[PDB]
C-alpha cells in the first residue's frame, strides 16, 4: 500500500530528495506505476525527466534494492515505442545494464538481461549498439554451466529470449562474428527440455536462417538440422511453428543445404504438417514443399517416395487460399524440374482437376503459375504422344471452359499463355 | 526456382519487447 498509486509528482519529489531511502521508495512507486495492467504512464515518467536518475541508480552497488527497482522501471520504459526505448538508451542505460549482468544478485542480473533484450528488440541499430557495448560475452558467461537444468527456469527463459533478439532482424543482419559467438550456446539451448526455451531457441535459429546462403550455412554447419526436424514433430504448436519456419528458411538455400533437411528425415513429418489444423502451419509447410520441389530430380523423387504428392493434391483441392497458392507454386516448380515420369505421376495422382478449379481465382499471378504448370505437363505429354488424353481430361473437368475465357483476361502474360494452349492442344 | 521470404512479410509475429507486470 505504501508505494501504490503515487502521482508522478510525488515520485519526482522523492527521487529529488537526496535521501537514498526516500529515493528507493519513490523508485519502487514508479516501478509499480509502470507495471500496472492498463496504460502505464511511460511518457509522463519520461517527461518528468526521471530516466537519468533511474540510470544513476543502476550504479549504486551499495543499495541493491534501488538497482533492482530502477532496472525494472527502465525495463518497462524500454518495452514501449521506439521513441520510449530510445529515451532509455539516450540516458546511458546500455553500459549500465551490461555492468549489472555481473551482479551477485540473480534477480538484478536477470532484470538487466531483460532490459537489454527490449533494447535490442527495437531494431538492428540498437541490437548492434548493444553488441558494440560488449553484451554478448557476459550474457554467454551466465549460461556457461555444466547443466542448464541447474538454472532457475525464469532466468534461463529470459536469457534465451534476449539472445534471440540479438539474432533477430535484418538490413543488416547481426554481425557475422556475433552470430558465430552466440551459435554454440544456442545449439545447446536447442537441446534443453523447457518448451519456452525451445520455442525461443527455434525462433532465434529461424532469424539466423532468414538470409542469404552464407547465413544459412553458418547454422547448418553446426549440425542442428536433425534437432530441428525432431522439434518439427513436437506436440506444442509454439515449438512447431518456429521449427518449421527455420526448416523452410534452410530449404531456400542451395540444393546441398536442402538435402541436409531431407537426409535428416524432414519429409516424413509432412503428412501431418500438410493437414495441420493451424492454417499458418499448412501454409508454411506448403511453401517449404514448393522450395523442395524446386530442387534436383533426385529430391523431387524423395517427395514422391514419401507419398507427398497426394498431400499436395489435397491442399490444392481444399485449403485456405494462401495455402492453395503455395501448392500451385509447388506444382509449377515440380513440373518445371521433374522427369517425364515424375510429371506423369502427378497427373495420375489427380492434379489436373484441382488445378483447373483454381483457374477461377481472381489472383493474377497464380493464374500465371497454374498456366505455366499446364504448359509443363503438356510438354511432358508431347514426349509420350499423349497430348490428346490430357486435352480431354482437361475439357472433361471444365478446364477448357476456364482457359478459353482467359483469352479476354486483361493481363498480357495470361493472354498469351491461354491462346497458346488453345492454339497448340485445343 | 527457390523463393525466399517476401520482403513485405514479418519474421513470424513474436513480440519484439516485453513489459514486466509481475514478480
Amino acid at each position: 500500500q505504501g508505494t501504490v498509486n503515487w502521482s508522478v509528482e510525488d515520485i519526482v519529489k522523492g527521487i529529488n530528495s537526496n535521501n537514498l531511502e526516500s529515493q528507493l521508495q519513490a523508485t519502487q512507486a514508479a516501478r509499480k506505476l509502470l507495471s500496472r495492467e492498463k496504460q502505464p504512464p511511460i511518457d509522463n515518467i519520461i517527461r518528468a525527466g526521471l530516466i537519468p536518475k533511474f540510470v544513476s541508480f543502476l550504479g549504486k552497488t551499495d543499495c541493491s534494492p534501488i538497482q533492482f527497482e530502477s532496472a525494472w522501471a527502465l525495463t518497462n520504459i524500454a518495452s514501449g515505442t521506439s521513441e520510449q526505448t530510445k529515451a532509455v538508451v539516450d540516458g546511458g542505460a546500455i553500459p549500465a545494464f551490461i555492468s549489472l549482468l555481473a551482479s551477485p544478485h540473480a534477480h538484478i542480473s536477470e532484470q538487466a538481461v531483460w532490459a537489454l533484450g527490449n533494447i535490442a528488440g527495437d531494431g538492428s541499430a540498437f541490437r548492434d549498439l548493444v553488441i558494440k557495448h560488449g553484451a554478448i560475452d557476459p550474457l554467454l558467461a551466465l549460461l556457461a554451466v555444466p547443466d542448464l537444468s541447474t538454472l532457475a527456469c525464469g532466468y534461463l527463459r529470459n536469457l534465451t529470449w534476449t539472445l534471440s533478439n540479438l539474432c533477430r532482424n535484418k538490413n543488416p543482419a547481426p554481425p557475422l562474428d556475433a552470430v558465430e559467438q552466440i551459435l554454440p550456446t544456442l545449439v545447446r539451448l536447442l537441446h534443453h527440455n523447457d518448451p519456452e526455451v525451445l520455442a525461443d531457441s527455434c525462433w532465434a535459429i529461424s532469424y539466423l536462417t532468414d538470409g542469404p546462403n552464407e547465413r544459412i550455412e553458418m547454422v547448418v554447419k553446426k549440425g542442428v538440422v536433425p534437432q530441428l526436424v525432431k522439434l518439427l514433430g513436437a506436440t506444442e504448436l509454439p515449438i512447431v511453428t518456429p521449427a518449421l519456419r527455420a526448416i523452410g528458411n534452410i530449404v531456400t538455400g542451395t540444393d546441398e543445404q536442402t538435402q541436409k533437411v531431407i537426409d535428416a528425415g524432414a519429409l516424413a513429418v509432412f503428412p501431418s504438417l500438410l493437414t495441420n489444423p493451424k492454417t499458418n502451419i499448412q501454409k508454411e509447410a506448403t511453401w517449404t514443399m514448393s522450395n523442395i520441389t524446386a530442387g534436383r530430380q533426385d529430391q523431387i523423387q524423395q517427395v514422391v517416395n514419401h507419398g507427398l504428392v497426394p498431400f499436395l493434391v489435397g491442399v490444392l483441392s481444399k485449403a485456405d487460399f494462401k495455402t492453395q497458392k503455395e501448392a500451385a507454386w509447388a506444382i509449377t516448380n515440380y513440373t518445371s524440374g521433374g522427369t517425364v515420369e515424375q510429371i506423369v505421376y502427378l497427373v495420375h495422382c489427380g492434379i489436373i482437376e484441382p488445378l483447373m478449379n483454381l483457374l477461377s481465382a481472381k489472383d493474377t499471378k497464380i493464374i500465371q503459375v497454374i498456366l505455366d504448370a499446364i504448359s509443363n505437363i503438356f510438354q511432358a505429354a508431347e514426349k509420350l504422344g499423349e497430348t490428346e488424353k490430357l486435352s480431354i481430361m482437361i475439357e472433361e473437368c471444365g478446364g477448357l471452359d476456364k482457359i478459353e475465357a482467359l483469352q479476354r483476361h486483361e493481363n498480357e502474360s495470361v493472354y498469351k499463355a491461354s491462346l497458346n494452349l488453345i492454339e497448340k492442344y485445343f | 526456382m527457390s523463393r525466399r521470404r517476401h520482403s513485405d512479410e514479418n519474421d513470424g509475429g513474436q513480440p519484439h519487447k516485453r513489459r514486466k507486470t509481475s514478480d
